[PDB]
């Protein structure tokens, strides 16, 4: 569920509607000045809130995936998702911290199917 | 409800929280909704004293709301505030006016609209004790089945319209600034057509949904308090 | 007989596990050392007779469409998709237009 929400937010940020909204704001940028500046403040606040929500969802999804992999062996195939949420978010310090603390307790053989992708 | 908050008080409370965080907006909206209860159910009560006529008018109102909601969602109708919707005093049916904003151009506004249609507390309260669980949901499902079964014709009509040279449907900064005041074209047209084609099928957020599932998703998005708290105060979410 | 039923069963299996398949293909396609895109030199070598991000995203989109019933924009069942694939594979007009090295007549 956390991954679904995170992917929804990411897809919205990658959508063409977001680009159209940003382009409309920039076109409005170039007593309209006060209103344009106010709307720029508003959309900056919205962008910061969206980024915070994305970070929270990503962290929750990563930690729950690690816990699921630690719990049992029936869902080992989901390890591909975990690395996919890590290799694409190497900049985020929380993901690296969660990996370093907990993912080193995961049995190593579960990482064998994607060993080619880690080494690269 | 003389003891509740007045409309002016609710408007003032919601306008002063615009430049704040989302949790503060949400808590202010919830507090306003706590002290502002729907009273629309009396509309049919004081105009039709005969129980049979009252039942008929209430059913007609519910069916009109369902049909208008589904059709407006399909066409991406926006700017559905209290002054743009009329109710007939004889048939108790809704009429929609001021249809300038359509095809989801309301989501490009600086304060985007995050609801498919207007399903606020007064609208649901006007439906009876059951709410949106009886006639409303079934009528919405029937209308959506009709729309899905005739998708090719709808795409054809919208394709004919969107390429009309004199139809100015795209949002521009001047219109955006005028709409919200407080006291390449080919790519856009193709994307709008793609979104409409996705709508007329079950593809929501990339997954195929049935008519019932799509109706449930639309209803739960329309009445979601977090969605309602984030809209423009002029839309009057608490009403 | 057996061929169509087995194809339908395999396609049902693929459809029921689409999320995992998208995840695996996403992991692979962004591997820096995986050179899967076509280049003019490889194209010229393959048929001799005697932005990366956009391409990867489009390939992922096409794969996601494949693992559902979306063929030519319409949703198809497993049987319908299998029928479409079979009729495309054996179509004589399709076979006549391929490279002679593929040996369509064989
Ligand atoms: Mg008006």
């Amino acid at each position: 569920f956390s991954d679904t929400q995170y992917q929804r937010i990411e897809n919205y940020m990658k959508s063409s509607e977001f680009e159209n909204k940003q382009a409309l704001l920039k076109r409005a940028k170039e007593r309209y000045t006060v209103k344009v500046q106010r709307e720029l403040e508003l959309d900056e606040l919205a962008l910061r809130a969206l980024k915070e929500d994305r970070k929270r969802f990503l962290c929750k999804a990563v930690e729950n995936y690690i816990n699921c992999l630690l719990s049992g062996e029936e869902h080992d195939m989901w390890v591909f998702r975990l690395c996919s949420l890590w290799l694409e978010n190497s900049g985020v310090s929380e993901v690296n911290g969660m990996m370093k603390r907990d993912g080193m307790k995961i049995p190593t053989y579960k990482f064998l199917p994607l060993m080619y992708q880690l080494a690269a | 409800r003389p003891n509740d908050f007045s409309a002016f008080q609710c408007q003032k409370k919601m306008m002063e929280v615009q430049k704040k965080s989302f949790e503060e907006k949400y808590e202010v909206f919830m507090d306003v909704c706590q002290n502002f209860q729907p009273v629309f159910r009396y509309f049919c009560m004081e105009k039709f004293l005969d129980p049979a006529i009252w039942f008929e008018k209430r059913l007609a109102y519910t069916r009109s709301v369902a049909t208008s909601s589904i059709v407006g969602y399909i066409l991406g109708l926006g700017d559905r505030h209290v002054q743009n919707i009329l109710i007939n005093e004889q048939s108790a049916e809704l009429v929609h006016i001021d249809l300038g904003v359509a095809f989801e151009q309301g989501k490009i506004l600086p304060t985007p609209e995050t609801v498919p249609f207007r399903l606020t507390r007064d609208i649901v309260d006007g439906m009876g004790i059951t709410g949106v669980e009886g006639v409303f949901r079934r009528c919405c499902e029937k209308t959506m089945e009709v729309m899905r079964n005739s998708q090719e014709t709808l795409l054809t009509i919208v394709e004919v319209l969107l390429y009309d040279p004199l139809f100015d449907w795209t949002m521009n900064p001047l219109k955006a600034l005028y709409l919200q005041q407080r006291p390449s074209f080919n790519k856009v047209a193709e994307r709008v057509l793609m979104r409409l084609q996705e709508k007329l099928k079950g593809v929501e957020e990339g997954t195929v949904l049935s008519v019932g599932g799509q109706v449930n998703l639309l209803i739960q998005q329309a009445i979601d308090p977090k969605n309602l708290s984030r809209l423009f105060p002029g839309w009057k979410a608490w009403v």
